[PDB]
């Protein structure tokens, strides 16, 4: 019934701060509370303190103290976390998480990359068959090349296609990442009917479309 | 701070079978909370309160114990569970979490389907060439690949990928990327990628002929 909104990833420069925002949904809760949660290396948990934004107190974690500053704005009850002086170690992903009772609803977290590397948008390629193979299903592919920072998300037929297809975690060389995406279809769909990769990285503010066509 | 130990970090667990994972705590605490974070999504609190079921939570999960011994518990382990449970207590301040047991449901063996691509006339320009070999729903999750090019095993210039375990048929995914300049590329004809997995005595080898 109540959806937070976290605000976008960020690339923030050693040294530099960041604020990231955290919005519940319309709701009438009264004494609920929104705990920070920072996840490294995409596994384990860390509390970094909480909120009470129908007032009550702040919660801390002595672990963070100079490093995070956690607010409430009175009008919205946005959730704000502000976080100082960072470095490659607070590179992470941080989720807003909102508590009542027997009720409890996470925010889809925000990537903060630390870097002074700046944002490279991906070289998005189609993968189509070569010579030729024939079956009765046939791979297609989009290989999304030397981007910087993460994330970047892959669709398919801008979502029409999904259960064949299979998005690879990115990889990071030499200070860019890839990534690969396949999609299995019947050999009768395509290339009769249309098959293209949709690749968004929000750094660059790009949305890529790339139609996969015969070789 | 009260420190959480999970146990096991990771478990293969048989298809309908009792599957129970643990949770110690440093000191005692009055109740235990465990999320569930699956492929790609956010944490989600599953039991609450050390046995209350979450929103939406099956009936086959359940939550047991007290002081410094807590366990989660699945009546019979379904595909859908494969996912990372993680404990949290609210008693110190700090709230802590436990690392995390990772679990994966067994399945029969399946072979990967493998795909290989040449490079794309688009990345060709741009003085670069990656070809890219898909090996995809393979079960168990070990494999290994190697790449030829003329016949000469290659080892350096790969990127290699893999899934977590597919949450609908169980089975795991990779690719392999093998980037070499275009010009290197353009001086060999053979590229072949080829899939090591218990399922076949012999390798599976995808191949093609720069032409
Ligand atoms: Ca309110």
């Amino acid at each position: 019934e109540v959806q937070l909104q976290q605000s976008g990833p960020e690339l923030v420069k050693p040294g530099s701060s960041v604020k990231i925002s955290c919005k519940a949904s319309r709701n009438t809760f009264t004494d609920y509370n929104l705990d920070w949660v920072k996840q490294s290396h995409g596994k384990t948990l860390e509390w970094i303190g909480n909120v009470y934004p129908n007032n009550g107190v702040t919660g801390y974690n002595q672990k963070f103290r100079g490093k995070a500053t956690l607010t409430v704005d009175k009008s919205s009850s946005t959730a704000y976390m502000e976080l100082h002086s960072l470095t490659s170690e607070d590179s992470a992903v941080y989720y807003c998480a909102l508590y009542y009772y027997d009720v409890s609803y996470w925010g889809q977290g925000t990537l903060v990359t630390v870097s002074s590397a700046k944002t490279t948008p991906p070289s998005v390629y189609p993968l189509a068959p070569g010579s030729a193979a024939q079956t009765s299903m046939v791979t297609l592919g989009c290989l999304v090349k030397g981007y910087f920072p993460e994330p970047v998300t892959v669709t398919w037929n801008s979502g029409s296609l999904s259960s064949g297809v299979h998005t690879f975690p990115a990889v990071l060389q030499s200070d860019l990442y890839t990534l690969s995406s396949s999609v299995t279809v019947p050999s009768s769909t395509w290339p009769s009917q249309s098959v293209t990769c949709n690749v968004a990285h929000p750094a660059s503010s790009t949305k890529v479309d790339k139609k996969i066509t015969p070789r | 701070q009260i420190v959480l130990t999970q146990s096991p970090a990771i478990m293969s667990a048989s298809p309908g079978e009792k599957v129970t994972m643990t949770c110690s705590a440093s000191s005692s605490v009055s109740y235990m909370h465990w999320y569930q974070q699956k492929s790609g999504t956010s944490p989600k609190r599953w039991i609450y309160d050390t046995s209350k079921l979450a929103s939406g939570v099956p009936a086959r999960f359940s939550g047991s114990g007290s002081g410094t011994s807590y366990s989660l518990t699945i009546s019979s382990m379904e595909a859908e569970d494969a996912a990372t449970y993680f404990c949290h207590q609210w008693r110190s301040n700090p709230y802590t979490f436990g690392g995390g047991t990772k679990l994966e449901i067994k399945r029969a063996d399946a072979a990967p389907t493998v795909s290989i691509f040449p490079p794309s006339s688009e990345q060709l320009t741009s003085g670069g060439a990656s070809v890219v070999c898909f090996l995809n729903n393979f079960y168990p999750k070990d494999i290994n690949v190697k790449w030829k090019i003329d016949g000469s095993e290659r080892q350096n210039g790969v990127l290699n990928s893999w899934t977590d375990q597919d949450s609908k048929d169980s089975t795991y995914s990779m690719s392999s990327t093998l980037t070499l300049t275009k010009d290197e590329y353009e001086r060999h004809n053979s590229y072949t990628c080829e899939a090591t997995h218990k399922t076949s005595t012999s390798p599976i080898v995808k191949s093609f002929n720069r032409n």
